[PDB]
This record gives structure tokens, C-alpha cells and sequence, in this order.
């Protein structure tokens, strides 16, 4: 699964069959670190108008 | 030709000579506006696909656009009653009219509800009434045509009998011919006038109301702008289901010929490209219906504006209520649309005099309380503007500001003391 | 009704103000589900005779609201980052 | 629900917003509707396919959020445009148009800023507790027919007075709130009764 | 996802000021300060 963001520290608590979490518009706001299993917040990275 | 703009009207114009009318003419003029269209609502879903299951499984690929289009069907058809809510519903009295037509010689009986008929509307509503001729469904419209009858035929009992007073509170009754001098007042024309010629306005607004319902019953582009409103709803609902017979570049424009010629792996595409050109269809439709929903709101807001400023009150406004001074107005009910008779007065047989700004007297200058100064050539007199009614100049319809040495055009004339 | 079937509505002979429009004069309320022909307004007839007038003896200042949108919230969409990202 | 329009307003434009957003997660017709699942998975030959079909489909998306955007856009100016006008001619002064500046005889109006909107408190005149009166058009008196002025002529049974037409208030007929036209024998309903000088 | 709300150019309590302004020249002045002084 490739992005683009930062990846913070989650207070969502993953059920074991679940490894990725999507918003309304189906990105993947959420994801699970395969190798240490904690839960990462993924903010798009920021973006202003000029 | 090179088209003309009318007829040339050089205006004799003087700096000491007015034109003064003697006479007037009582003029009635339709005005024809639209109020609501046809509330049409369409299943997205069986125009783009009918009974096909796959076609729908196809569908649910492009998401919630079919919401959106019945969405925006749904608020134009609310969008309509709330029109007719807003054009006709201005009255929370249902009021009648009595049971004697005595109204001083005026008579209202082409535009009264008639007894006589079942549907309970006037004469000039009936021939209103008479001249106007796959998902989809026409939803009814919330007020039917019997209770839009039945809100012009309150108007029409409260603006008779009680005035414009039951425009802005309860409706306090008045005879007829003191309403008319209380208009009369209101566009400048002193009472006396109104009751001293009572009979001949009377008889003038009869013969124009049998006038608007003989050119009504004689024309029949009258009601066009109702006509054109349901032509273009008629003819984009046509285009709407031609559209179906185009296959957009597919085999063919039917779906079932499709899913029974080919394998689902290319019935999938011819399939998608039906959707899609039905999909751009209605979208093509629902915009062009939003832009007439919008034409259409506009309308019935000046609608809404001129049963409460012409029929609801004497109305200032130049031409807002007819050509000329505005007297009062009639609403009648009409198929989308309402119909307001505006009874207006036209000054006719002006007269040449010559006038004066000032009269200078005992080294004072007087101006009129209320006329103007005339002079049919030998003797001077004072007379109200919108009608000839000479008047001796006394101290009681004048006023005194200054002396004669500034006034441009002020001029020697003795001013009687009562 | 002319608008169609209503099945789960007891129709009643009473007129009462419109609070959910059903269609062709028809109105659905709360109090089970009631449907009723709507009530235009309710009904008076002024006294009219040739000779005899209604004049105030009193007045009653009234204030009324009147609420009109001017603005939108106002939203721009970068066409490119919507579509592509 | 007093401020149900400017509230309208509002739902409506966060669900154009809402719907606008919802309209990425469809693939319409393509594999995904993730951009970089299709990068990630497929050649670029036929991921400009899938890619394709997913620009149509946020295109047109879009192209319809602005369509209804200008829409509402119109209807929002015009009755911005209706707003200015009401705060021209009922807080910027008197207007004697029925029912534009309220219900009644208008007297003036408040402005008041609402979220995105604006609230008129009109403050117009109701009459109230009517009476009945016999009423005449004109007063005949030494063969002459006498007009109101300004007022009206009304009569509580055995007198008769004039008053102004939107309050009740009796004077005596006098020749300084009336005026003289013609004789009695043309206006239809003269009455009469004596005529009072100063 | 590319979706930005500008802020509206007069603020709520400068539309108050206005609004405030109104109130103030209907209230001391009637109708003569729509017209000019
Ligand atoms: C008032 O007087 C003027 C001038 O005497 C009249 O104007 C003339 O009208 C005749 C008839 O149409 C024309 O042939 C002349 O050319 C006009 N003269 C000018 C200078 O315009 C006018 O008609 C008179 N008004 C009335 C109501 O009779
Ligand atoms: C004012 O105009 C009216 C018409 O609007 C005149 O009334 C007509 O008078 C003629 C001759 O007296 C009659 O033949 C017509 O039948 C009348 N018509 C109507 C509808 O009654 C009236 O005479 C004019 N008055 C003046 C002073 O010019
Ligand atoms: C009011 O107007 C109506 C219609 O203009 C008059 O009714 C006409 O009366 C005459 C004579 O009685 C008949 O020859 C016509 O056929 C009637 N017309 C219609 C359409 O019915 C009526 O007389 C007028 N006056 C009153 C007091 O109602
Ligand atoms: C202008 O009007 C006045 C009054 O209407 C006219 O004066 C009268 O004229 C008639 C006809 O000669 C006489 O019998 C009266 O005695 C006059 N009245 C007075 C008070 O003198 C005057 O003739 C008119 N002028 C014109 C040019 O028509
Ligand atoms: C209107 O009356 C005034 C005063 O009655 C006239 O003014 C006089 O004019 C004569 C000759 O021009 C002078 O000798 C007097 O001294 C003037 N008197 C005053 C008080 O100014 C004036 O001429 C008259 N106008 C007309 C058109 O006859
Ligand atoms: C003015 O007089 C009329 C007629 O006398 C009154 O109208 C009547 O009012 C009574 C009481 O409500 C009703 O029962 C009658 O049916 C009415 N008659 C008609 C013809 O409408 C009217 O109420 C009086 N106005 C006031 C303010 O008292
Ligand atoms: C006009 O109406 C007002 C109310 O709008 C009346 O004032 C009321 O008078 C009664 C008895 O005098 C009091 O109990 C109330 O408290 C008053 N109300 C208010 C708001 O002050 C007034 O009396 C009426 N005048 C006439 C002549 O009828
Ligand atoms: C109509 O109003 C007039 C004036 O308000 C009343 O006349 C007065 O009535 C009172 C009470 O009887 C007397 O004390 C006065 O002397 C009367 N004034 C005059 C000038 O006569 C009259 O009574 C009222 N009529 C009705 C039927 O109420
Ligand atoms: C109003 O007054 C006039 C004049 O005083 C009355 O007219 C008189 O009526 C009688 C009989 O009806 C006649 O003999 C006279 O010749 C009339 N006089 C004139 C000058 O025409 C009239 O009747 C009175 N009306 C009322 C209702 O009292
Ligand atoms: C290796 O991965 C497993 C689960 O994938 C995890 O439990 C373990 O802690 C990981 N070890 C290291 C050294 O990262
Ligand atoms: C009107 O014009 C004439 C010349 O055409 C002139 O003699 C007269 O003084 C003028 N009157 C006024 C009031 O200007
Ligand atoms: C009013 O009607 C009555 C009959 O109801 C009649 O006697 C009277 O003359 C009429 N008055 C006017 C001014 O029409």
C-alpha cells in the first residue's frame, strides 16, 4: 500500500482481521504496522492554496 | 423593410402653455404570468435500466447520481407548490361576496364565480380554463384547480367589498362607489369627480370588462406565455424518451437484445455505454429543468409581488399595474398561471391653456395648494392636475410666498377673498 | 386520492391546516396518521351594504420577522488534486 | 424552524460538499477506485485505461457539483438582491408597498445580521376593534354638495361627522375640512345635514 | 481532498458594525440618512 503522509500514533484499537482503515472517500486513513502491531493515523500531508 | 418604432408625436411644447384633460377613459388590460410547471419526477434507475439486474449492478458502479437527479427533481416539484403557495395563498379569510350585486352600476359578474358551473369559476376563469390545452411519472399539484378558484374568488370578495383593507388587517368594509373616490384619491383626481360621473365610469368599466373577455374569446395567441411554458416541459419530456431509442455507439439501444445476443464479458461494455449516454441524458434534462424551475420562480415572485402591490392595494409603481394610473386590479385563476385584469385611468380630450407659475397679487406672489393655473384666454382660474375643473383663484386654494419680483414668469390676476 | 393509493392513513372529514402534503388538495398529520382535504382559510363574510362603513377605533403595533439568505459558504475545489491527488 | 431558510441553505451546500466527497469512492466501471492501487497493480498500457475511466468519472462529478453550485448561486443572488432592496426601501425609509415590508400599514424596519443572512423586524400599523358607522359620499347643505377633505363622513345614528379614514376620530362638518362641488342633485346617496362655519 | 472553505471578506462583527451603523442612523435620523445627511 503506497502513500503519501504523516504517520502519527492512533487511539483506534484494530480488531485482529483488520489491518487498514478507510475515510468517506475510500483512503486509507489508518493502517497497521505489520512488524510492530500498533495502529498509525495517516494525515495527508499539509496542502494550502497559493 | 427597415422597421419603424412608431408614429412621429412632435409635442406642442411652450413655456406658458399646458394641456389639461377633460375627460378619461376607464381602461382594463390583461396580463398573463406564469406561476408553476408540470412537477415531473423520474426513477433514474428504471430510465437508465428498466427491469435489468445487471444493468442496475453496472449502475451502483457510478454511484449516487441517480440521488442527485431525483433530488433535484423532488426540490423543483416542492419548488412549484411553494410558488403557488406564495402567488395565491395570501389570505387566511375566505371571504364572499353578498348575496345583492348592488355596487352602485359596477358590475363584476364576468369575473364572480358563477353558480351555475360545477367547477365554480368565473366566466372569464372558464374560457381561461377552456383555452389552454419508462421512470416517469407527473405528480399532482398540491392546490387543485377548484381551490385556486377559491382563493381568487376571496380576493376578489375582500378587494370589492372591503377595500385594501383586508391587505393589511381585517377587512373593514366600504361601499363600492367610496372605495372608487378613495383610488381615485390615490392617483390624484379629487372625489367629486368620481361622484358626479359615477354612472359613465361605471358604464366605461362594464363595456371593458365584456372588451377583455371578447379579445380574450377572439385571440387565440393570448395565452401564450402559459402555452409556451407547457410546450417546452411537453417537448423536453419527448426528448427525454427519444433519447432511450439511441444505442450511444452500442449494438443496439435495447437492453434485452444485448443480454440475450452477447456473453456478459462485452454485454458489460455495450451495456456501460448505454448507461452512460442515459446517464448524460438525464443529467442534460434535470439541468435544463433547474434553469426553467429558476425562470419559472422568478415569475411567480413578480407574481407574488403584483397580487400584493395591485390587487392587495392601489399601487404608485408607473406600469407596474397597467398603462396609465393605476386603479385597482382582478385576479383570475388560470391553468400554471394567474391572470391579473389591471383597471386603470387614461386621461383623454386634453385641452390647450395657457398657464402661469404665480399669480401676483397686492405685491404678493400665490402658487396653487393643490392645481395649477390656467387660462382659457381671457380669465384665470385654478384647476387640479389630472382634470379640467376650473376653479375661482381665492386665498383658500393658494398660498403666498414672496413677492413678485423673483418669480420667472409670474403674472397680473386679481386673487378673491371669501 | 388522486395522487394515489394511502394505505396506513385514516381519512377523516375534518379540515385542518397542511402539515404534510400528500398532493390534489390531500394533507397527512400526527395526532395516529389523519389525511384530510386541507382548509384554505377560515371563513368570513363582510357585512358589505351600499351605505354603511368599518372604521378602526384602535390600532396594535406589530413587529414581525423576515428572514433572507444573502450569502453562500464559499468553496473552492482544486480540480486537479480532486480528480488525480 | 424560525431560521429554516438560512439553515436550508447551509444543508444544503455541506451535502453538495458530502456528496462531492462520497464521489471518489466509485470506481465507475474501473478495477478500484483508489489511484494508487492502479498505479501499483497494472502496466501503465492498460492502468491508463482504469485511470481513464476513474478522470470521466470525477469529472463529470464535478462538472454536476458546479452545475447545481451556479445554480444555487443564481437563486442566492437574487434574493440577495431582494434583501438589498428591502433594506433600501423598509429600513432606509417608509414604503407604500403592500406587503413588502411586513403585514400592515408599514412604519419602519430593524436590520439584524443572521448567519449568511439578514432578519427584518418590520414594525407596521394594524387596525384593530372596528365599529360600524352609516356612511355618505357628500353632506348637501344650502344646495350645494360638500366633500371630505381628507376624511370621510360617518354618522353613529342621529349625528354626523367627518374622520380620517384609518382611525376613528369624530369632528364637526365644517367648511375648513370640507370642500364645495355642485349642487345636490347629481351625486347619488347626498344626505342632509348642516354645515358648520368658523 | 482538494476541497477549501475561503473565509467570507466581511467578518461577523464588522456586519454587526454595519447592521449596529444602521440601527443608529434609522433610530437618531429617521429617514434623512439614506437620502444624504
Ligand atoms: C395646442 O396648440 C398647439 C399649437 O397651436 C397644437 O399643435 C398643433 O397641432 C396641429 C394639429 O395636429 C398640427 O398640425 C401642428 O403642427 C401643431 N403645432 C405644433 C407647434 O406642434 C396642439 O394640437 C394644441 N392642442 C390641442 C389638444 O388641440
Ligand atoms: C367623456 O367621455 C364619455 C365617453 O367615455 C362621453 O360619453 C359619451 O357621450 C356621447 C355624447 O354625449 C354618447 O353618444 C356616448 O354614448 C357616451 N358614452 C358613454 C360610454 O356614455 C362623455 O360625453 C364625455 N364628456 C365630455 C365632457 O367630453
Ligand atoms: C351584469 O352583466 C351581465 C353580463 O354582462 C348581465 O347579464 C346579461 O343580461 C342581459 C339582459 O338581462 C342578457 O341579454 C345577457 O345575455 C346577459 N349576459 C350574461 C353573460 O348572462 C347583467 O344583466 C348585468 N347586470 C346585473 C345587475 O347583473
Ligand atoms: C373663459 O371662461 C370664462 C368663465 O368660464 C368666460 O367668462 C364668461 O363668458 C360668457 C360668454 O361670453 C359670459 O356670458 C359670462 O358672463 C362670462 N363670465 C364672467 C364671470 O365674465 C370667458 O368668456 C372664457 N373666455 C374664452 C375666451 O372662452
Ligand atoms: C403687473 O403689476 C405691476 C405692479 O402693479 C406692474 O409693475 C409696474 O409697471 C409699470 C410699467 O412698467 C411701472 O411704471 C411701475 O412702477 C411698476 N410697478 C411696480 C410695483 O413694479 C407690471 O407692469 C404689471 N405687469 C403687466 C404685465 O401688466
Ligand atoms: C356591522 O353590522 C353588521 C350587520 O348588522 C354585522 O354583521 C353581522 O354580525 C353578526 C355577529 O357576528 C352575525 O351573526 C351576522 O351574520 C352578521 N351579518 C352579516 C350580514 O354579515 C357586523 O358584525 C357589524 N360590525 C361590527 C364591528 O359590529
Ligand atoms: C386600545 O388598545 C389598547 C391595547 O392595545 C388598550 O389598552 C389597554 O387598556 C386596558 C384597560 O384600560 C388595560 O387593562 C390594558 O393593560 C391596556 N393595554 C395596554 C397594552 O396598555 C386601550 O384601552 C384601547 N383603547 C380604546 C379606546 O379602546
Ligand atoms: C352620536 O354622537 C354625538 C356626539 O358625540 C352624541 O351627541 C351627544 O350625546 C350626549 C349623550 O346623550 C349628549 O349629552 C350631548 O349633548 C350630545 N351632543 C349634541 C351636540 O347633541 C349623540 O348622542 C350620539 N348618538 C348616538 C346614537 O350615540
Ligand atoms: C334635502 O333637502 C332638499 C332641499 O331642502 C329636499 O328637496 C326638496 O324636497 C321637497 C319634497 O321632496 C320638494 O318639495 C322641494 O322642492 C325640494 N327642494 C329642492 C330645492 O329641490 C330633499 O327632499 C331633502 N331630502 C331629505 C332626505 O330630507
Ligand atoms: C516480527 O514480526 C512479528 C509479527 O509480524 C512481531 O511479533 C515481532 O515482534 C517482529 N520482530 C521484530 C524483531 O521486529
Ligand atoms: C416665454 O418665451 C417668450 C419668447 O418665446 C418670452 O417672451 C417670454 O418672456 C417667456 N416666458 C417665460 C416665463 O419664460
Ligand atoms: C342603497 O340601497 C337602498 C336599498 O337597499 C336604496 O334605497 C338606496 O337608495 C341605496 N343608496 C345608494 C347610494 O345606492
Amino acid at each position: 500500500l503506497t502513500g503519501t503522509g504523516v504517520l502519527t500514533e492512533s487511539n483506534k484499537k484494530f480488531l485482529p482481521f483488520q489491518q487498514f482503515g478507510r475515510d468517506i472517500a475510500d483512503t486509507t486513513d489508518a493502517v497497521r504496522d505489520p512488524q510492530t502491531l500498533e495502529i498509525l493515523d495517516i494525515t495527508p500531508c499539509s496542502f494550502g492554496g497559493v | 423593410y427597415t422597421m419603424s418604432l412608431g408614429a412621429e408625436n412632435s409635442v406642442a411644447y411652450s413655456n406658458n402653455s399646458i394641456a389639461i384633460p377633460t375627460n378619461f377613459t376607464i381602461s382594463v388590460t390583461t396580463e398573463i404570468l406564469p406561476v408553476s410547471m408540470t412537477k415531473t419526477s423520474v426513477d433514474c434507475t428504471m430510465y437508465i435500466c428498466g427491469d435489468s439486474t445487471e444493468c442496475s449492478n453496472l449502475l451502483l458502479q457510478y454511484g449516487s447520481f441517480c440521488t442527485q437527479l431525483n433530488r433535484a427533481l423532488t426540490g423543483i416539484a416542492v419548488e412549484q407548490d411553494k410558488n403557488t403557495q406564495e402567488v395565491f395563498a395570501q389570505v387566511k379569510q375566505i371571504y364572499k361576496t353578498p348575496p345583492i350585486k348592488d355596487f352602485g352600476g359596477f358590475n363584476f359578474s364576468q369575473i364572480l364565480p358563477d353558480p351555475s358551473k360545477p367547477s365554480k369559476r368565473s366566466p372569464i376563469e372558464d374560457l381561461l380554463f377552456n383555452k389552454v390545452t419508462n421512470g416517469l411519472t407527473v405528480l399532482p399539484p398540491l392546490l387543485t384547480d377548484e381551490m385556486i378558484a377559491q382563493y381568487t374568488s376571496a380576493l376578489l370578495a375582500g378587494t370589492i367589498t372591503s377595500g385594501w383593507t383586508f391587505g393589511a388587517g381585517p377587512a373593514l368594509q366600504i361601499p363600492f362607489p367610496m372605495q372608487m373616490a378613495y383610488r381615485f384619491n390615490g392617483i390624484g383626481v379629487t372625489q367629486n369627480v368620481l361622484y358626479e360621473n359615477q354612472k359613465l365610469i361605471a358604464n366605461q368599466f362594464n363595456s371593458a370588462i365584456g372588451k377583455i373577455q371578447d379579445s380574450l374569446s377572439s385571440t387565440p395567441s393570448a395565452l401564450g406565455k402559459l402555452q409556451d411554458v407547457v410546450n417546452q416541459n411537453a417537448q423536453a419530456l419527448n426528448t427525454l424518451v427519444k433519447q432511450l431509442s439511441s444505442n450511444f455507439g452500442a449494438i443496439s439501444s435495447v437492453l434485452n437484445d444485448i443480454l440475450s445476443r452477447l456473453d456478459p464479458p462485452e454485454a458489460e461494455v455495450q451495456i456501460d455505454r448505454l448507461i452512460t449516454g442515459r446517464l448524460q441524458s438525464l443529467q442534460t434534462y434535470v439541468t435544463q429543468q433547474l434553469i426553467r424551475a429558476a425562470e419559472i420562480r422568478a415569475s411567480a415572485n413578480l407574481a407574488a409581488t403584483k397580487m400584493s402591490e395591485c390587487v392587495l392595494g392601489q399601487s404608485k409603481r408607473v406600469d407596474f399595474c397597467g398603462k396609465g394610473y393605476h386603479l385597482m386590479s382582478f385576479p383570475q385563476s388560470a391553468p400554471h398561471g394567474v391572470v391579473f385584469l389591471h383597471v386603470t385611468y387614461v386621461p383623454a380630450q386634453e385641452k390647450n391653456f395657457t398657464t402661469a407659475p404665480a399669480i401676483c397679487h397686492d405685491g404678493k406672489a400665490h402658487f396653487p395648494r393643490e392645481g395649477v393655473f390656467v387660462s382659457n384666454g381671457t380669465h384665470w382660474f385654478v384647476t387640479q392636475r389630472n382634470f379640467y375643473e376650473p376653479q375661482i383663484i381665492t386665498t383658500d386654494n393658494t398660498f403666498v410666498s414672496g413677492n413678485c419680483d423673483v418669480v420667472i414668469g409670474i403674472v397680473n390676476n386679481t386673487v378673491y377673498d371669501p | 386520492t388522486r395522487a394515489g393509493c394511502l394505505i396506513g392513513a385514516e381519512h377523516v372529514n375534518n379540515s385542518y391546516e397542511c402539515d404534510i402534503p400528500i398532493g390534489a388538495g390531500i394533507c397527512a398529520s400526527y395526532q395516529s396518521i389523519i389525511a384530510y382535504t386541507m382548509s384554505l382559510g377560515a371563513e368570513n363574510s363582510v357585512a358589505y351594504s351600499n351605505n354603511s362603513i368599518a372604521i378602526p377605533t384602535n390600532f396594535t403595533i406589530s413587529v414581525t420577522t423576515e428572514i433572507l439568505p444573502v450569502s453562500m459558504t464559499k468553496t473552492s475545489v482544486d480540480c486537479t488534486m480532486y480528480i488525480c491527488g
